[PDB]
């Protein structure tokens, strides 16, 4: 249905009626499928700017009857239902958290035939962990019926086994807190179809329907439903048990009042008994609309089913009356969500989901607008309000109350609903409701969270990184496409944060990913939509770093083809933890140049002297290198400025050792001799001497390389924990802590794993653990790896070679020599 | 076409596209056969080579009061190597490196290239040049050879007349594209170029 601003806003405002939800569900079961069926029966639509659809707002309205059975807070008979989006493969690990840190509830769809299949198990403890609330559908029924034609009974009994296994899930990893929260047909929590046809029901459907038919309430009318529980056509009692008097056999219930009315549906129509058709449909009361008449065979029974169990409305109807509002959950869920004092003024207001108090807006995820290459965030107001115009502290990853990193007082341009394809601007937004952002994207990489309270911590970061550490060459097959490949470049660039297209200087094109699948994807769209046009990719690569262990042996010198130029200079390390300061925003090339070099000469041991001579940081200019220009009385030198630095940046995005980046390159300038007049002196002169004497000094300073490493959390269960510590003795893994989740039998490993041996690390992991096991990593550092890059043999030296044969370089290491003057 | 065979010649900062030893190797032997031979080495930038070697040398608003005004060259690679780049920036800042072009002249023109010992610059060459062309600077159809500078190497200066009636071919010898700036190194001259590479014998008397 249509609403306008105002009625959505209304709507948010009663968050007892409100779900936020997410559908946890093996892709190969209908999840799609069950998805859009909500989608065209209760989505949202408002009454130019599009985004990457990332949450389907629906509406459901019931009786004051129904509103009675909800055992928690309502007011109304009016309810919004936030479906979040997940998904499709595991291996997105990172973000699969994502979707379930601002769910509460969850609708888990489970196979008839194949029951519960090993990944929506290991989804729904993650879910459990999070503390949400399950909810059943046995999907794909129909195949039970026209394929293997099973009977009633065998039906009932695999229903029963499969709620069965997932209860055994449920129970073993819920919280002891949170309740018993196992799925009971009979209690309305599991539901049963098929997406293919569009039908489903719950035993409170029919159990409404036999309601009267019984003279019963249907409290006890759906109880019976299920179970043990018969009805004898003959004395036309109800018994409990399974035989009458004389020994013969009773039909359950269940199979009687619910699995017959529909195996006959389907005997009548598929075997084309146009006798029976017509007479079973009125007796269901199920009326074909003119055109749908004629039809027969599955094209038929596909349209009967829909009239009479709409799939839609089964499981709108346990998401309402099941699944908790964004005020039951947000209860017992704070204390999980706030990294702070769980009795901290702001874990309160989220306890108690007041709109009141200071803001604390969750950011699951930045989503790709229309609007430019800008992004909108996407998250959940677990307290306070949030509104257009409003001014809010934006706290990134490594935040903390204490300082003043990563924060970024800004003021939030405008709040939109995130109405799937298309946003709405709306004033305000009350705690409760998932909601976006307009104008943070240059503030927030990905995750965050936004406050109000200057003593507020952040809640339960999601680790990730912008780290390019694998990438690879794309070539067009047909050189005729190539400008169609220039443009889905700038475009995939444009529509991830964390992908990275660039050029190298022999003129490749370049995509870099965050990891082995996240480039996989990249190259998979690319080729299939930012350019359709058919590519040449290379092989994956690990991205290294350049850098030096010590100071230049001797002093470094090169001079400008003119010779009349020349420029003296020594290279030597810059500590991991300036390089961190650097990378992580603490030491700013933007800063003031004093301001900058307090820092420097205060937190990190720097002659404040040496400091507040810094040329510039490099690459792209503000990487974990630099020039300090410590030459003393040389005339001119401002005029060579800009060409030194121009002459750095590429010297640091693609050292001498093997076109990789350079990091922790303190470069000092020594000495510098010019021609008098500027015409000798121009960038076509200095940039390639400045370039050739810090290779030269590079070189000199004893030449080491490093290789980036992941930090891989785990979740198992203590019965598979094996095969984690088998793999990564594999991989040149190191554990860095095992712990257990207190009451469950869930371990979760945290390891190192070195980036250029986690290819097919999931795959590996899961024949290991049997798929039990639970992956994220994250780019965690920069190893220095102990061997001589310069020795063909040493381990280094063996990744160096590779990698210079692969660019068809000359397989040897530049000596310095051949950098340094000619002399 | 003086190009040998094998598919369309480009200049590349990774390398000249299509040119292998072989190939030149096929394009001398025939440029000799009709009647050229060769006379040096030129080293300039990509887009300025593409033009040479398509398109021919031309000369384009000279400063006609400019008497060396000439097609610069040099016998030794090494010396024609240190031009083989951009000589400005690009505006991102990156200077590449360029090619390396082997001159080649109608044999029939021999007689007018003359050499001498004065450096090119100084008071004396002009006149001695001069006295050895038979006519005032600057050249025309003639070529002058002398030290680049005391003791340096020799350049060669084809006069424009001369330049525009060359035909010039890439080099087997490749520019190195992580060391724009480093003097040619000897051991990359293909020792097969190098057996191609003998100058003629210019005059040290006037005609």
């Amino acid at each position: 249905v249509a609403f306008t601003v105002d009625q959505m806003r209304s709507l948010m405002d009663k968050v007892t009626n409100v779900r936020n939800m997410s559908v946890i569900a093996h892709v190969d079961h209908g999840k799609s499928t069950l998805t859009d069926s909500l989608v065209q029966r209760a989505g949202i639509i408002s009454a130019g700017i599009t985004i990457k659809s990332t949450a389907i707002s629906l509406y459901s309205e019931m009786s004051d009857e129904d509103v009675k059975e909800i055992k928690q807070k309502t007011d109304g008979n009016s309810f919004l239902i936030n479906l979040i989006d997940s998904p499709g493969h595991v291996d997105f690990s990172s973000e699969v958290t994502a979707a379930l840190r601002v769910t509460d509830g969850a609708l888990v769809v489970v196979d008839t035939i194949e029951g519960v299949c090993v990944q929506t198990e290991t989804v729904l403890r993650q879910a459990l962990g999070e503390r949400i609330k399950p909810v059943v559908v046995i999907n794909k029924v129909d195949r039970a019926l026209l394929e293997l034609q099973v009977s009633k009974e065998d039906l009932y009994q695999t229903f029963a086994r499969t709620v069965e296994s997932v209860n055994v899930i449920v129970s073993t990893y819920a919280d002891e807190v949170l309740g018993d929260v196992q799925v009971y047909p009979a209690r309305g929590t599991v539901a049963f179809g098929s997406g293919l046809h569009g039908w489903a029901f719950t035993i409170r459907q029919f159990a409404t329907r036999y309601a009267k038919k019984f003279g019963v309430d249907k409290a006890k009318m759906m109880d019976r439903l299920w179970g043990d529980s018969f009805f004898n056509p003959k004395t036309k009692k109800w018994t409990n048990k399974d035989t009458d008097a004389e020994g013969k056999p009773l039909e359950r219930a269940f199979n009687m009042f619910i699995l017959d009315p529909i195996f006959r549906l389907f005997t009548a129509i598929m075997n084309f008994k146009k006798d029976e058709i017509p007479v079973l449909l009125e007796k269901l009361e199920i009326v074909l609309k003119g055109d749908e008449k004629d039809l027969e065979g599955k094209a038929l029974l596909k349209v009967v089913m829909r009239k009479f169990l709409p799939a839609a409305d089964a499981l709108l109807e346990m998401i309402v009356l099941h699944l908790p509002s964004p005020v039951t959950a947000q209860a017992y869920r704070a204390e999980q969500l706030y990294e702070g004092p769980a009795d901290d003024a702001n874990c309160i207001a989220i306890k108690n989901c007041d709109p009141k108090a200071d803001l604390m807006l969750y950011v699951s995820k930045m989503v790709p607008t229309s609007d430019k290459g800008r992004f909108y965030a996407f998250g959940r107001v677990f307290a306070g309000t949030v509104k257009s115009g409003q001014k809010v502290r934006i706290q990134g990853p490594n935040y903390v109350p204490g300082k003043k990193d990563d924060l970024f007082i800004k003021a939030i341009q405008r709040v939109v609903l995130m109405m799937g394809r298309f946003v709405e601007p709306i004033d305000d937004c009350p705690a409760g409701n998932i909601i976006g952002l307009v104008g943070i994207d240059q503030f927030l990489l990905k995750t965050g969270t936004l406050t109000t309270s200057e003593t507020a911590h952040n809640m339960k970061v999601m680790k990730f990184s912008v780290s390019p550490v694998v990438q690879v060459a794309v070539e067009v097959k047909n050189a005729n496409d190539l400008p169609k490949l220039v443009e889905g470049l700038k475009r995939l660039s444009k529509s991830d944060p964390c992908v990275l297209t660039y050029m190298s200087e022999s003129g490749e094109h370049i995509v870099a990913g965050t990891g082995e699948l996240h480039l996989e994807i990249c190259l998979q769209d690319l080729e299939h939509d930012h350019a359709g046009v058919p590519l040449k990719i290379s092989p994956p690569v690990v991205a290294y770093r350049e850098t030096v262990e010590s100071e230049s042996s001797q002093t470094a010198l090169s001079k400008s083809p003119n010779k009349h130029n020349r420029i003296y200079l020594k290279a030597e390390p810059i500590d991991e933890e300036v390089s961190l300061a650097i990378e992580n925003g603490i030491i700013n090339p933007r800063d003031d140049f004093k301001a900058r070099a307090r820092i420097m000469a205060d937190d990190y041991g720097w002659d404040v002297t040496d400091a507040r001579k810094i040329w510039c940081f490099g690459p792209d200019g503000n990487g974990p290198n630099l020039v300090i220009d410590q030459t003393k009385a040389v005339q001119y030198l401002h005029e060579i400025k800009d060409s030194v630095v121009a002459a750095f940046q590429w010297a640091t995005k693609e050292g001498p050792i093997f076109g990789e980046e350079m990091r922790s390159v303190r470069v000092n300038i020594l000495d510098v001799t010019l021609h008098a007049d500027a015409i000798h002196r121009g960038g076509g002169q200095i940039i390639p001497t400045m370039r050739r004497a810090t290779y030269a000094g590079f070189l000199l300073a004893d030449p080491k390389i490093q290789e980036p490493v992941f930090l891989v959390e785990i979740q198992c269960p203590e019965q598979a924990v094996g095969g984690i510590y088998s793999v990564l003795n594999k991989k040149r893994g190191q554990v860095v802590s095992e712990e257990q989740r207190p009451g469950t039998p869930l371990f979760t490993v945290k390891a190192y794993l070195p980036v250029n041996e986690s290819f097919g690390f999931t795959g590996e992991l899961r024949q290991a653990t049997g798929g039990q096991a639970f992956p994220q990593m994250v780019f965690d550092h920069w190893s220095t790896l102990g061997s001589d890059p310069l020795d063909p043999t040493s381990k280094a030296g063996e990744i160096v070679l590779a990698a210079r044969k692969r660019h068809g370089m000359k397989e040897e290491v530049p000596g310095w020599q051949e950098y340094y003057d000619k002399l | 076409e003086f190009l040998g065979d094998g598919g369309d010649v480009s200049f590349s900062t990774r390398g000249t596209q299509n040119w292998t030893v072989e190939r030149l190797l096929q394009a001398h032997r025939q440029l000799e056969e009709r009647g050229y031979v060769f006379v040096g080495y030129h080293g300039t930038f990509l887009e300025a080579a593409q033009s040479i070697v398509f398109g021919g040398v031309r000369a384009r608003s000279q400063d006609l009061d400019a008497i060396w005004r000439g097609f610069y060259i040099a016998g030794d690679p090494a010396l024609a190597y240190g031009y083989a780049q951009d000589q400005e920036p690009d505006a991102r800042g990156r200077i590449r490196n360029g090619a390396l072009l082997r001159v080649y002249v109608p044999r029939s023109s021999l007689p007018g290239f003359y050499r001498t010992s004065l450096t090119l610059a100084a008071p004396e060459a002009a006149g001695e040049v001069e006295r050895l062309i038979g006519h005032p600077l600057p050249l025309r159809l003639d070529a002058i050879t002398g030290p680049e500078e005391e003791g340096g190497r020799l350049e060669t200066i084809l006069g424009w007349p001369l330049a525009e009636r060359t035909v010039v071919i890439p080099s087997a010898i490749p520019t190195d594209p992580r060391n724009v700036g480093g003097d040619l190194d000897p051991s990359s001259i293909p020792d097969k170029e190098q057996a191609i590479s003998a100058l003629p014998d210019y005059a040290s008397q006037p005609g």
